[PDB]
């Protein structure tokens, strides 16, 4: 019968669990390495830019 | 250096990168010209073009495909000869004559006082059309000249010119079309040029 009432205990539960919200701006959350963020420009280790315009991008 | 009026169609005609058009140079890759179908502005041959343009500014003009005028070919005029409009000296604005200087004016007051002028001038005026207009261009200078100013001084002649020639045209050339071809160039025993390089 207290079946029916289980949501109560898993809010209950929760409410002394610590949150689990990441701590952005103050302290942004982990993103994926592989995540596509901004486009970026690279040069070659003697400072040349890589970037031979052939448009294909 | 290679010096021939047809070099660019040895660009078109490359099936690689080897020859390439200075003009044209890295200035863009296919998928971002938008290509049109046009005619060669400067000679009297017609040749079927493809005009290709980035960003609003004509790159090349490519040969195109019109076996019965140009097959696949052009002279290096029609080819590069497009910088013309962008050379800085193109009229943007429409321009009045005030205190004796050439001062940009609006469309409404350009207008107003061209009419003004012209109904001022009644039937003592003239119409010099040259030869870069379109027939469609031409036709509205002549319909202009002839009912707006009620004045039959029209000519597209801008270059040295007879009254034997207005009569030959008249005679042998207005309202006479496809009379000869190129087809008919090609195959024709003899050829006799007059007052005429190709
Ligand atoms: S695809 Fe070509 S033009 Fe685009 S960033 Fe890479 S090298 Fe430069
Ligand atoms: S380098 Fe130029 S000419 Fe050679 S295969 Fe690539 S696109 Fe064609
Ligand atoms: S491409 Fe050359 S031959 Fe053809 S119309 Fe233009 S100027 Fe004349």
């Amino acid at each position: 019968f207290l079946d029916a009432l289980a949501g109560f205990a898993v809010t209950l539960g929760s409410m002394f669990k610590k949150p689990i919200t990441e701590g952005y701006p103050e302290k942004p959350g982990p993103v994926a390495p592989r995540y596509h963020g901004r486009h970026q420009l690279n040069r070659y280790p003697d400072g040349l830019e890589k970037c031979i315009g052939c448009e294909l991008c | 250096p290679f010096q021939s009026y047809f070099s660019g169609n040895t660009v078109q005609i490359c099936p690689v990168g080897a020859l390439t058009g200075t003009a044209y140079r890295f200035r863009a890759r296919p998928f971002d010209l938008v290509s049109s179908p046009s005619v060669c502005e400067h000679c009297a041959s017609g040749c079927a073009q493809r005009t290709d343009h980035r960003r609003g500014k004509v790159l090349r003009r490519l040969a195109g495909d019109e076996p019965e005028v140009n097959e696949e070919w052009n002279c290096d005029k029609g080819r590069w000869a497009f910088t013309y409009a962008t050379v800085g000296d193109r009229i943007t604005t429409p321009m009045l004559r005030d205190g004796g200087v050439l001062r940009p004016a609006s469309w409404s007051e350009a207008l107003t006082v061209a009419a003004a002028g012209l109904l001022t001038a009644a039937g003592s005026t003239g119409v010099l059309v040259g030869g870069r207009c379109t027939v469609e261009d031409a036709y509205a200078y002549a319909k202009f000249a002839r009912m707006v100013l009620n004045t039959n001084d029209v000519d597209f002649r801008a270059r040295p010119h007879s009254a034997e020639e207005a009569e030959f045209l008249a005679a042998h050339v207005a309202g006479q079309t496809m009379g000869l071809r190129y087809a008919e160039l090609e195959n024709a025993p003899t050829v006799l040029l007059a007052g005429f390089e190709p």
